[PDB]
């Protein structure tokens, strides 16, 4: 279950930068959290996935109920797969929030000129 | 749907009785539910238990109001095995120990006996 090396693929110039070649070290990192944490008595403590996800859903629903629509922001990283991003968009629709974005995202200019930001 | 809004155990009792009736109907002979006649003691008074040892009830673990008024986590927690055994040992054993093998009970159930007269 440990990664031991990373090698480039001889596709074109067969090259990897520092990140792809060496930053795969975080997979073996022992500081990774493997169980969810919820706030008991004001401190984060381990729990089960079912209870944590139930708490997440109830907290989001409480925020939506008390403060109305468009009151929940989803700030998703840009390293997720296409399916995960689509699922996050679906969930944002389920929460009646259009605030679906990322802190790594810059203001777009190309979609106002050519039509697509690509 | 029949009795109106009641507690859940009433609905469960209705379901069980209806299941027994439906089984009887499927077997061919539909028989309405017949309630057995039990011998019961209604003259009992607390003075009959003045000699029994007084034992405290099992404590109830209830989450703090401030911490529980913000989440949907369960309020009460299940008892422990030791507490469960100590609580179940407080029983007075009111029912007859010979209930499942008493023949007088069987016979008074087999006949429409009116004891009050
Ligand atoms: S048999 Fe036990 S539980 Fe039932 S009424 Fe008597 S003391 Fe209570």
């Amino acid at each position: 279950n440990l990664i031991f090396d990373v090698s480039p693929v001889q596709s074109n110039e067969g090259m990897l930068c520092a990140f792809g070649r060496f930053g795969i070290k975080y997979v073996n990192d022992k500081d990774r959290i493997l169980a969810p944490l919820i706030k008991v008595n004001g401190e984060l403590s381990k729990t089960t996935f079912d209870q944590a996800l139930i708490e997440t859903a109830k907290k989001l629903q409480a925020i939506r109920a008390s403060y109305g629509k468009d009151s929940i922001a989803i700030i998703a990283s840009q390293r997720l797969t296409n399916e995960e991003a689509l699922l996050l968009t679906k969930l944002a629709q389920k929460l009646d929030t259009t605030v679906i974005g990322s802190f790594d995202l810059r203001e777009s200019v190309l979609d106002r000129i050519f039509g697509l930001n690509a | 749907a029949v009795t109106g809004p009641k507690i859940a155990i009433e609905a469960i009792a209705q379901g069980k009785n209806a299941a027994r009736v439906i089984d009887s109907y499927l077997r061919g002979k539909l028989e309405p539910i017949k309630e057995p006649y039990y011998v019961k003691q209604e003259d009992l008074t607390p003075e009959d238990f003045k000699d029994r040892e007084r034992k405290p009830r099992v404590p109830l673990k209830v989450a703090n109001a401030e911490e529980r008024k913000n989440n949907f986590r369960e309020i009460t927690s299940t008892m422990t095995e030791k507490e469960a055994i100590a609580e179940a040992s407080r029983c007075l054993e009111c029912g007859c120990m010979d209930y499942f093998e008493c023949q007088l009970y069987k016979y008074v159930n087999q006949y429409d006996v009116d004891p009050q007269r």
